[PDB]
């Protein structure tokens, strides 16, 4: 049925916490009320310890289990409930809830929780190995968490395990964090640090959570434990991986609800103890007070207080708990005028005059604090204000009992753990600035500093005395004996709460919405008392799972999130879409209020005066509001402040901007109201001014990201810009700063001064080393670019950053961040923005970034690039590109009109023979072919084709080769591929296609000079590669089997652009050149994608205008929908994590029944990815819908398996394929794909080139990979992208086909850009020159200088170079312009090769080749590498020099180096027969060597190095004969 | 200026300058047709009167080609800011014109300033001004060189161009005395000139290499003959933090007071 909206006002519970669901209390045993005048006075005993059981002892630390006992030391003996418990904490998964009272020691109940996990993982030579597991533990207090963190460390140290608090900033440190365990946080905390994401690389390695004081369910903070819990559970239904979840609470009713919530089996699992427990026996005293009046109340109170203090001040212990900073020392001083009031009475709080130790508290006399004055009578006071170590000193005097009486604040009791015999709660109410005004403390707060009454030791019974207004005089009653219900604030947070999830993608939709919050604790509350949650029973009866109510909840929070533009969700659907808006909000736990606020309000042109205001506006800050008795100082205030505010008056906006600007500025405020309310306003802020940041930055608005930026540095720092950065140095001494910013010296300025130098500014030269010492430790990055234009709408830029910082972890930490930006003209669009990070290794080395930007019609000046450091205040670095000297490459002409075509049968060509290997596979050929047709079989000229991948070429070449095989018997033809394994992809048909059926011997070529050159001749199609065709037809001169050729195919031309293209136009060329010589034509049929520059290909290949064909990616046989996914995560692991759930939905949205290829950027990967795509598939309860066949049919196919779990994720219809996998287990789930077995595989990224099964469906997953060599990802080649797009072809059937490319923010608009255009190929023979000139002189093709320019013009760079000249760093268009850069040219490079002994330059102007040359040529060897081999071997050199000789040669430096492989070659490189001096081991000569040498120790290494070692092992024996040689 | 309460007054007017930047006029008047025609590209105007301030004349330095077989107009394709200072009625701007690589491209076409108050005149502190530069400077042509006046009118900007003619220039050569009113100052030393905006295409900025341009806040810090790089980027606001450190390192504070309020609550992060 269709939902209602409701009111979510009315249905929440104001004033949390104190709510008191119950209106109903009862009394302990012998507990008497008694009201005197003004108060009442309520009195309750303490309790009776229950009488041990029938044979129960305690245990000793002795009889529980052996390698838990270690790091309890110094305790005896566990305690009663610990030792009641700890047979279910160490003996089972299940879960706990235990509800005991304050005082009963939980936490070491947990610990054991926690020791068993820690137990779970150990070896027995090795303990406790620590990448297994990792512990979460929640606390509810920061200086709670603060000391935990201090002693489990201290305890858990003999282990050896690393503990920490998780205080982390995001990104700095997690890869710190990495390597922490049983990590410590707030609930908060763990809710935006895992809505952001940081926890998604910690999870599946958690098998434990705490939650401690869970009781905090009933505080308004209760929705975030809620929350928390929900998630957890939620995710194992889906995982199927189970948690341990250990629940602590204070002793309260709704035990078995919390513990529905937890999923605790209440029969095993439970476990409850009542207020007899309590280690000291509670006495309990509760004095509410009936004045109305407050100025009669502010003395009753302070009698009252008097009266009960002086009924202790025999010889016992007193504690006064006041909610005030300042009023820690006015109630003290206030008790001791009163006792010298008294005419000396209550005074001698000692046994005698000199008794009890009177000089203990005179010695102490100089102090920090005002303790000075209460220290040499019988009190003083404690607080986290006055001192740092005082604090630590007065609880050394308040344990050894030389103070009978201390007034403190509630962070005492939640600090460092003291009791006190009798503690005493002054008034209860406290003031929240969240809240505006004052509101009665919270649960934890009084159960805390009341739980801390009574000592352990030294104590009978404890004591406590609540003195609040009567009115609540009932509520705390329910609280300290078990009346209180703990229910759900959860209703009023919910809109913000399903944002969240839908923005961590867990819920889609309505019904994963119910589903989510039917894991709430607001649901097992709603279900088992709907008459307080605003449910009737009669429409409970009509609705009893409450599916309706959970319906119409979250529709409401559905149109809240969509009214304010958080998320896209219609109704008819019930469907969500998330928005980049609603994830800033997420992120930043900020309110969808104040989000909407930020979108309104928020415009590019803002001013800082401006920026403060929206600021101010926050709905955050709503009950925030201005009190009369302020508005005397925040007037002063507000002149006082830089930014003006005066667009607004006195009203909340005023107070809180100047309240911002204060705390800023650093300024104290006299009024207390203000004081806390600026710590609020301040706090928020940080997420806050961020979230505004982040938004502003998505919308590209340059000058306001700035200013927002700068405004976060200057809320986290504490100062504004114009004061100097040293500032950010902590260790610096203020004088001197201050010293500094007196004389006006520019920061930067700093730099070109020695130690000297600098201390002679400020006349202070002691300083002048330390001052250098923090100059350089600040972090500077220095800057180059390499600038191409690419087409004249886009240049590519290359940013070197190189660092300038001498780094401290101690400053700088594990990480440091930077955000590099390009800005526009006048610094007003961002036209692109990385976010960069420099790890603490790689300081020192440069990073190179690659990135494009777009250019427009008014061609401007310049852009700039513009690298700040994200926490660092005065830090960046601006770099001006200028665009003065700029030549922007011709604009490209339309490609040629796909005409409209009856389209051709293959009844066309006359010949039988050949219709019969057509026909029978499809009846018509595409419009690409059949427009092509005419031109390459019936006419014998040089033909160009380009269209998109999937277009059919290979028909078209197939086209020209029935032509020549019409035209002789004989006839010779020559096809080349760039890709080896696209080769033999058209080798196994084409072997099909003419061997098998025209009875034409085809062939293949191979490495060897010799077998090579027998297959060809033999032959009448010859297959091969470009360097194969290279090495044999460089010395064609000699063979008459390259000559004799009437056909010449390249294939894939446009790869020209990549490397090892060189290789490739250099063939083409040569070919072009014998076809010059040899007096016959040899037609040339090239083939590429899509280009736009196809005219130049032409041109230089030899094809008239008129028979060139080049198709724009639109014409393509079976129509493409491309989908790009941007994703903003910028660290790969959880960039590539968090797009595991997109894929799956990518396949149920585009194809869900039909064929779908995933490829991904691991070898590894591939596995966890079929995994994962099955692990959430059963989340849609849909179990196997990928198997199209029954479980019996694929067994046959399953025998023949070794991997065990390619066999399950098969079994489900998956299944993966990549470098490891035998050829017969890849044929097997290739053969399983096709047939339709199986709906989905998943393949490496490597396996795109050789692929011989297609698909419907295209999912790129995560487009960059790891390179171990400079240890960056860099982003996959295009045309490697281009592939895995075409890929999604099935003409046979499919009308369409669809790919999804999930990438990088960065690297979205590239794919937007150049995925849809045709493409530009430029030249690369600029760069990889000398090997062919040294080549091609030992030919005497190149005979001198001369020849060499005339070579160079047989080349696309010679085409290319005119056409766009600032790509080849040619400066001008004109013809001397390019003559003169020909000619400096083969200058050099006959001059580098003449360095290099490799040929013999004669007169200047002829050359020769000589012996090392000859060698080169001869092997087709890297001239580098036996130029190295040159200077290296020598007379007395060995088998140990001839290996690491052999291995630094050039062709062993394709070798790559994968993640983390500096391990594993060291623990290789240990035991192979010949060391090395200090290796690097992600340098590939070393692991060449290694390889190596393992390989003539016949060692077995894995698959993934054996691929290699092969590979080396192909090309060794050349390198070894040229060593000979 | 009061240096206090007259710093923010007008500070947070600059903020709506960009308001002007959709608003502007341009003078038409008699064209000498003998005489070249200068095109001012938009962007550069925008952004030059968004630095600017309502009081203090900043002044940026015109630099430009002449299309290809088109002598007769001059593109201004750049403008250099130097660091400077104004009054509310001129411009103290240093002795060194703008050396740099970029520039080498193109010639100088003159100087652009803001003018707090209209006036359908050149400024004799103008006149003067540009004979000075002219003395000192052959680089700079008398008939190719002149003085873009960029007035603030209300909600709106609007601009005129001047050349000097060469009784202007002997005048201004000679005058020393600064006031409103120098004595032998005439109309007939300057003349009107030519003038277009265009979204044609864009110019764009030089900036001081190690600092900003605005000395404004600084007047000890700036000297006639001091001596400056620079760089290609774009200018910052009139009132940016940069051109104000001596506001900014106003701080005057023992840490101690942080010892009040010594309640840390955080629990985020």
């Amino acid at each position: 049925a269709p939902r209602q909206v409701l009111d979510l006002e009315d249905l929440v519970f104001t004033q949390g916490s104190h709510f008191m669901a119950n209106k109903r209390c009862q009394l302990p045993d012998g507990s008497f009320r008694r009201q005197r005048k003004g108060y009442e006075e309520v009195h309750v005993p303490a309790l009776k310890p229950k009488p041990f059981g029938s044979e129960e002892q305690l245990l000793p630390v002795e009889k529980l289990p052996k390698y838990a006992q270690a790091g309890f030391e110094g305790f005896k003996t566990l305690n009663r409930i610990q030792s009641k418990l700890y047979r279910a904490a160490l003996e089972t998964d299940e879960n706990l809830l235990l509800c005991a009272p304050t005082g009963a020691g939980k936490t070491n109940v947990a610990l054991m929780c926690m020791l068993r996990e820690i137990g779970k993982h150990i070896n027995m030579d090795g303990t406790i190995n620590v990448d297994d597991f990792k512990i979460i533990y929640i606390a509810p207090m920061r200086s709670l968490v603060q000391e935990m963190v201090g002693s489990f460390g201290k305890r858990l140290a003999t282990y050896g395990i690393t503990v920490a608090e998780l205080t982390g900033d995001h990104q700095l440190c997690k890869e710190e964090i990495s390597a922490t365990q049983i990590i410590v946080c707030t609930p908060e905390k763990w809710d935006i640090i895992t809505r952001k994401g940081g926890e998604r690389t910690y999870t599946q390695l958690v098998r434990l959570i705490i939650l401690d004081e869970i009781h905090l369910l009933h505080d308004d903070r209760g929705p975030v434990l809620e929350a928390l819990v929900a998630r957890a559970i939620r995710n194992i239904e889906m995982t199927q991986e189970d948690v341990r979840l250990i629940g602590l609470s204070a002793t309260l009713p709704n035990y078995e609800d919390v513990a529905t919530f937890l999923r605790v089996d209440p029969a095993k699992g439970l476990f409850y103890f009542d207020n007899s427990f309590r280690p000291v026996p509670l006495e309990q005293t509760y004095v509410g007070i009936t004045e109305k009046k407050a100025i009669k109340r502010f003395q009753i109170m302070n009698e009252i207080v008097y009266e009960k203090i002086m009924e202790h001040a025999g010889k016992n212990q007193v504690l006064v708990f006041v909610h005030s900073r300042k009023e820690t020392g006015k109630t003290a001083r206030a008790i001791r005028d009163m006792c010298l009031e008294k005419d000396t009475l209550g005074l001698f709080l000692r046994e005698g005059s000199a008794s009890t130790e009177v000089l203990r508290t005179e010695a102490e006399q100089c102090k920090n604090l005002e303790l000075k004055d209460l220290l040499p009578y019988g009190f003083a006071i404690h607080h986290a204000g006055m001192t740092r170590v005082d604090r630590t000193l007065v609880e050394d005097l308040f344990a050894d009992k030389h103070i009978q009486v201390l007034v403190s604040t509630a962070t005492l009791a939640w600090g460092v753990n003291l009791p006190a015999h009798t503690v005493i709660i002054k008034g209860t109410q406290v003031y929240s600035p969240e809240k505006g005004r004052w509101t009665e403390l919270g649960a934890l707060d009084i159960l805390q500093m009341l739980g801390r009454a009574g000592r352990p030791q030294y104590d009978t019974k404890g004591e406590g005395i609540l003195i609040t207004s009567h009115g609540e005089l009932q509520y705390y009653l329910s609280l300290l004996n078990q009346q209180l219900p703990i229910e759900s604030q959860m209703v009023s947070k919910l809109p913000d709460m399903l944002n969240a999830e839908i923005v961590l993608g867990n819920v889609q939709n309505a019904k994963d919405a119910v589903n989510w919050l039917g894991y709430a604790y607001l649901y097992i509350r709603m279900l088992r008392s709907p008459t307080l949650y605003g449910i009737s029973h009669d429409d409970l009866k009509g609705d009893p799972l409450l599916d309706q109510r959970r319906l119409d909840l979250v529709h409401t929070a559905a149109l809240m999130l969509d009214k304010n533009n958080l998320v896209k969700y219609d109704k008819k659907t019930g469907n969500f879409q998330v928005t980049e808006l609603g994830r800033i909000a997420s992120h930043y736990y900020i309110t969808n209020d104040t989000v909407q606020t930020y979108n309104q309000l928020l415009k590019p042109t803002l001013s800082e005066i401006e920026l403060f205001r929206v600021f101010s506006l926050s709905s955050e800050f709503k009950n925030i509001t201005v009190r009369e008795e302020e508005k005397l100082e925040l007037q002063k205030l507000l002149e006082r402040v830089p930014i003006p505010v005066k667009e607004s008056i006195e009203e909340p906006s005023a107070k809180i901007n100047v309240l911002l600007q204060a705390f800023i500025s650093q300024l104290k405020l006299e009024g207390f109201a203000l004081m806390a309310d600026m710590v609020y306003v301040t706090q928020s802020a940080g997420r806050l001014m961020r979230a505004i940041f982040e938004i502003v930055l998505n919308r590209g608005w340059a000058q306001l990201t700035d200013k927002t930026l700068n405004l976060c540095k200057m809320i986290d720092k504490r100062m504004w810009q114009s004061m100097c950065p040293l500032r950010q140095f902590r260790k610096l001494p203020e004088e001197v700063v201050k010293k500094i910013e007196k004389k006006n010296f520019p920061f930067e300025r700093l730099y070109d001064l020695n130690h000297n130098e600098i201390g002679e500014l400020i006349r202070m030269p002691k300083m002048g080393k330390t001052i250098h010492k923090y100059v350089h430790l600040f972090p500077k990055l220095e800057l180059s670019v390499h600038l191409q234009p690419i087409t004249r709408s886009t240049l590519k830029v290359e940013l070197t950053i190189t660092p300038d910082f001498q780094w401290d972890e101690k400053v700088h930490g594990s990480s440091e961040a930077f955000w590099i930006l390009v800005e526009d003209v006048d610094s007003e669009v961002i036209l692109h923005h990385e976010y960069f990070l420099l790890k603490a290794k790689y300081a020192q080395d440069e990073h190179l970034i690659t990135f494009f930007v777009p250019v427009f019609e008014p061609l401007p000046p310049q852009y700039f690039i513009r690298v700040v450091s994200d926490r660092w205040l005065s830090c960046e670095t601006q770099l001006p590109v200028s665009f003065r000297h700029l030549i922007l490459p011709e604009k490209y002409p339309p490609p040629t009109e796909l005409l409209d075509l009856q389209p051709l049968p293959v009844s066309a060509l006359r010949n039988s023979a050949f219709e019969s290997l057509y026909q029978d596979k499809f009846p018509f050929f595409n419009p690409i072919q059949t427009q092509v047709f005419n031109t390459v079989y019936n006419s014998d000229d040089n033909v160009f084709v380009g269209a998109p991948t999937g277009s059919g070429k290979t028909i078209c070449a197939e086209f020209a080769i029935l032509r020549m095989l019409l035209q002789s018997s004989e006839g010779r033809c020559v096809y080349i591929t760039p890709m080896e394994a696209l080769a033999e992809q058209v080798y196994m048909d084409w072997y099909e296609k003419f061997q098998d059926r025209l009875n034409k011997k085809v062939v293949l070529l191979t490495g060897e000079t010799s077998t090579d050159l027998k297959l060809l001749g033999k032959g009448n199609i010859i297959i091969s590669t470009p360097e194969k065709w290279d090495i044999l037809s460089r010395r064609w001169k000699q063979r008459k089997n390259v000559q004799n050729i009437n056909l010449f195919v390249v294939d894939e031309v446009h790869l020209i652009g990549g490397e090892n293209g060189p290789v490739l136009e250099v063939i083409c060329s040569r070919m072009r050149y014998i076809s010059s010589q040899i007096e016959r034509p040899i037609r040339i049929v090239a083939l590429s994608s899509s280009l736009s520059n196809a005219k130049d290909v032409a041109h230089w290949l030899g094809c008239s205008a008129t028979s060139t064909f080049n198709f724009h990616p639109n014409v393509r046989p079976v129509p493409l929908e491309l989908h790009i996914q941007g994703f903003n995560i910028s660290h790969t692991q959880t960039r590539l994590l968090s797009m595991a759930k997109p894929v799956y939905h990518a396949i149920t949205k585009h194809s869900p029944k039909k064929p779908v290829i995933v490829f991904v950027p691991s070898r590894k990967q591939t596995r966890l990815t079929a995994i994962d795509i099955l692990t959430t598939c059963a989340a849609d309860i849909q179990r196997q819908r990928f198997l199209h066949c029954t479980e019996k049919d694929l067994i046959p196919y399953l025998e023949k398996l070794s991997d065990s779990t390619l066999k399950e994720t098969l079994l489900n219809g998956v299944g993966y394929l990549h470098e490891g996998l035998s050829p017969m287990e890849r044929r097997l789930v290739e053969q399983l794909f096709s047939s339709g077995a199986i709906q989905v595989v998943v393949a490496s990224r490597s396996l795109c080139w050789g692929m011989n099964v297609a698909a419907h469906l295209v999912i790129i997953m995560d487009t960059q990979y790891y390179n171990g060599k400079i240890h960056a990802y860099v982003d996959y080649p295009i045309y490697d992208v281009l592939q895995m797009v075409g890929h999604a072809n099935r003409p046979l059937q499919d009308d369409e086909g669809r790919c999804v490319i999930m990438c990088q923010g960065s690297k979205k608009d590239f794919f937007k850009k150049f995925l849809y255009e045709p493409l530009p190929v430029e030249s690369h023979l600029d760069h990889c020159m000398h090997d062919h000139f040294n080549a091609e002189i030992v030919t005497k093709t190149i005979e001198n200088k001369q020849d060499a320019v005339d070579y160079l013009t047989w080349t696309f760079l010679y085409r290319r170079m005119t056409q766009n000249p600032n790509y080849y760093n040619l400066q001008g268009i004109s013809h001397r312009h390019l003559s003169d850069h020909l000619s400096e040219l083969v200058e050099q490079t006959l001059s580098d090769l003449e360095q290099s002994k490799c040929i013999s330059i004669e007169d200047e102007m002829d050359v020769a080749p000589l012996n090392l040359g000859m060698i080169a040529a001869y092997y087709y060897i890297n001239y580098t590498t036996i130029e190295l081999f040159s200077m290296s071997l020598n007379a007395k050199t060995k088998v140990r020099g001839l290996i690491e000789i052999i291995s630094n040669a050039a062709e062993y430096e394709n070798i790559p180096i994968r993640h983390h492989e500096d391990n594993l070659l060291r623990q290789l490189a240990q035991k192979v027969p010949h060391k090395l001096n200090n290796p690097k081991f992600n340098d590939p000569h070393v692991k060449t060597n290694l390889l190596l040498q393992a390989h003539l120790s016949r060692m077995q290494l894995s698959a993934e190095l054996q691929s290699d070692t092969e590979e080396i092992l192909s090309k060794a024996i050349r390198l070894i004969q040229a060593c000979v040689d | 200026f009061s240096s206090k309460t007259e710093w923010r007054v007008r500070a947070i007017s600059a903020a709506n300058l960009h308001l002007r930047t959709n608003h502007i006029y341009v003078s038409s008047d008699d064209i000498k047709e003998t005489g070249y025609t200068y095109i001012l590209p938009k962007n550069v105007l925008k952004k030059f009167i968004c630095i600017s301030d309502l009081r203090a004349q900043i002044a940026g330095y015109l630099y430009g080609v002449s299309p290809p077989d088109n002598p007769q107009v001059k593109e201004i394709r750049c403008i250099v800011m130097v660091p400077q200072w104004g009054t509310h009625q001129t411009v103290h701007l240093p002795g060194q014109l703008p050396q740099h690589e970029y520039l080498k491209e193109m010639e100088p076409l003159g100087w652009i300033h803001t003018q707090p108050n209209e006036s359908p005149q050149l400024s004799p502190q103008d006149v003067t001004t540009h004979a000075k530069i002219m003395a000192d400077n052959p680089s700079w042509d008398g008939e190719k060189t002149i003085i873009i006046t960029c007035s603030f009118t209300p909600g709106s900007c609007t601009l005129t161009a001047y050349k000097l003619t060469p009784s202007g220039y002997e005048w201004g050569r000679q005058n020393t005395d600064k006031g409103n009113n120098p004595k032998g100052y005439l109309p007939s030393h300057y003349e009107r000139v030519q003038m277009l905006l265009s979204d044609r295409f864009l110019g764009f900025f030089m900036v001081p290499a190690q600092s900003s341009w605005n000395y404004n806040f600084m007047g000890v810090r700036h000297d006639p003959n001091m001596k400056y790089e620079l760089q290609l980027a774009n200018p910052k606001e009139f009132y940016h933090e940069v051109h104000r450190p001596s506001h900014f390192l106003n701080f005057a504070l023992l840490q101690e007071g942080e010892v009040y309020s010594a309640d840390r609550e955080d629990l985020y992060a």
